[PDB]
RNA sequence: GGUCAUAACCAUGUCUGGACGUGGCAAGGGUGGUAA
């Protein structure tokens, strides 16, 4: 029962900010995140990304 | 070696000795195979499909393949009683 | 072996054998060398059967059949009683003698003008040609010599015993294993008695 | 142009059925475990992924009547991030050419590593076999096995020669002195190098043997052939 | 199966001395002139 209810709601937690594919979903896919993932989910690099600015420089500002 | 997408890793497989059953390595310079050549056994001529051994250079450098050579091929020919 | 007596022991070798005191070996042994004695004499000597003798003379010699090109089996002998012997047998079967003083380095080094690569080694007495021996582990060739009853074996992949501690027991056994090669690989097979003497592969030996 | 090639000659057996190409992979040499004796055979397979590391650049001296007489002596690290990594160590009385000198012994004494999984696969091995050691003259290296993106974790030394050999995930541990690097370097290549001598139940399966490339191809090797 | 001898004494040291650091291979050019 631990490692059911642990990893499924881990898991559900990693898909909600979309670092992860629900096309992986399995322990193992865990392991390969890694760093850039999670500073492209950042407000400034979405702002950049989605929105107007010059730069990243521009967008945190 | 297999892995669960079929895909066949490892770059070679090595061979394994007939000696001691047990596997040689890449630079391991006193390893050799060594090929014996069939005949009809009727004549006495050579025919076409040679038996090939390899023995270890660990057993070798001992000094036991002597014996490795003589009793992989009494069980075959062209000893069969010694 | 298997084949009908083509192949196996025939009644005249047997006469020269014993006539070329093949059968006797010397007075030590070794914890290798006592699976081809059977016993011994009411003299040191222990003597080596001949049965023994004649089924390791003929897988041996198969394989040095075994190689496509015959021009890099390569017959050492340093030994005098050797040199007469290893001479006609490289000039009657397709191999390159290196008779006398093996000049060490020769299939380690790159360079240098009598470089050889040979494939297989046979050689005589082990505890005179110990240099290409140690050599052939650094170059991965079988190897194949005649042991007397004492000699050490390490790196000897076959044997094929022997009295030689000189007279014709040398000679014979040289001119014994060029008489096989060429029954298996040639056609000069007949099982009808071949024409070249024994008599001419024995020492030299200071004459009249 | 006004100006040709000519590299590379052969005068070893070995050398000559690589120039006329009938042997097409390092994988067929290591299989019969042959000698290696020249460095172009090995540069011509690679030598298109083969860089250099050049470790340290260490002074040794002996002494005489007249005073110092000073040599130098400098350890050259080479491989692919394939799988093939090699080490050598040279001296000579001058830098530079101890530096090359060492490039040429390094390519030589090239090896191959084999790698695995942690204990599920995924394709793609990705760390090392099975918890092996390596000791030269009281260094040692115990290369244990590691799951996904933890990195390499060891000291600078031989953090150089197993990131070399592509070998991604790894935990390691020492024992005794390892200032005096030359021991330490040795030590981690003879730690690598144990990988395809030792034998896992995947090998149990017996190996079918097949004759040499000197044999099958010896019709080529005599016409004029070296 | 091979033949040969006698050792005294003998301590100490003013002294502020040694050039070593990274694999470049690598000029690349011709107006005058017999004829013209």
């Amino acid at each position: 029962p631990r490692r059911l209810f642990e990893g499924n709601a881990l898991l559900r937690r990693l898909v909600r900010i979309g670092v992860l594919d629900e096309g992986k979903m399995k322990l193992d896919y865990i392991l390969g995140l890694k760093i850039e993932d999670f500073l492209e989910r950042r407000l400034q690099t979405q702002v950049f990304k989605l929105g107007l600015a010059k730069s990243i420089h521009h967008a945190r500002v | 070696m297999q892995s669960n997408a079929g895909e066949f890793v490892d770059l070679y497989v090595p061979r394994k000795c007939s000696a001691s059953n047990r596997i040689i390595g890449a630079k391991d310079h006193a390893s050799i195979p060594m090929n014996v050549a069939e005949v009809d056994k009727v004549t006495g001529r050579f025919n076409g499909q040679s038996k090939t051994y390899a023995i270890c250079g660990a057993i070798r450098r001992m000094g036991e393949s002597d014996d490795s050579i003589l009793r992989l091929a009494k069980s075959h020919g062209i000893v069969s009683q010694n | 072996s298997g084949a009908l007596d083509v192949l196996q022991m025939k009644e005249e070798d047997v006469l020269k054998f014993l006539a070329a005191g093949t059968h006797l070996g010397g007075t030590n042994l070794d914890f290798q060398m006592e699976q081809y004695i059977y016993k011994r004499k009411s003299d040191g000597i222990y003597i080596i059967n001949l049965k023994r003798t004649w089924e390791k003379l003929l897988l041996a010699a198969r394989a040095i059949v075994a190689i496509e090109n015959p021009a890099d089996v390569s017959v050492i002998s340093s030994r005098n009683t050797g040199q007469r012997a290893v001479l006609k047998f490289a000039a009657a079967t397709g191999a390159t003698p290196i008779a006398g003083r093996f000049t060490p380095g020769t299939f380690t080094n790159q360079i240098q003008a009598a470089f050889r690569e040979p494939r297989l080694l046979v050689v005589t007495d082990p505890r005179a040609d110990h240099q290409p021996l140690t050599e052939a582990s650094y170059v991965n060739l079988p190897t194949i010599a005649l042991c007397n009853t004492d000699s050490p074996l390490r790196y000897v992949d076959i044997a094929i015993p022997c009295n030689n501690k000189g007279a014709h027991s040398v000679g014979l056994m040289w001119w014994m294993l060029a008489r096989e090669v060429l029954r298996m690989r040639g056609t000069i097979s007949r099982e009808h008695p071949w024409e070249v003497m024994p008599d001419l592969y024995f020492y030299r030996d200071p004459e009249e | 142009g006004k100006a040709g090639d000519k590299e590379w000659l052969p005068v070893t057996k070995l050398g000559r059925l690589v120039k006329d190409m009938k042997i097409k992979s390092l994988e067929e040499i290591y299989l019969f475990s042959l000698p290696i004796k020249e460095s172009e055979i090995i540069d011509f397979f690679l030598g298109a992924a083969l860089k250099d590391k050049v470790l340290k650049i260490m002074p040794v001296q002996k002494q005489t009547q007249a005073g110092q007489r000073t040599r130098f002596k400098a350890f050259v690290a080479i491989g692919d991030y394939n799988g093939h990594v090699g080490l050598g160590m040279k001296c000579s009385k001058e830098v530079a050419t101890a530096i090359r000198g060492a490039i040429i012994l390094a390519k030589l004494s090239i090896v191959p590593v084999r790698r695995g999984y942690w204990g599920n696969k995924i394709g793609k091995p990705h760390t090392v076999r099975c918890k092996v050691t390596g000791r030269c003259g009281s260094v040692l290296v115990r290369l244990i096995p590691a799951p996904r993106g933890t990195g390499i974790i060891s000291a600078p030394v031989p953090k150089k020669l197993l990131l070399m050999a592509g070998i991604d995930d790894c935990y390691t541990s020492a024992g005794g002195c390892t200032a005096t690097l030359g021991n330490f370097a040795k030590a981690t290549f003879d730690a690598i190098s144990k990988t395809y001598s030792y034998l896992t139940p995947d090998l149990w399966k017996e190996t079918v043997f097949t004759k040499s490339p000197y044999q099958e191809f010896t019709d080529h090797l005599v016409k004029t052939h070296t």
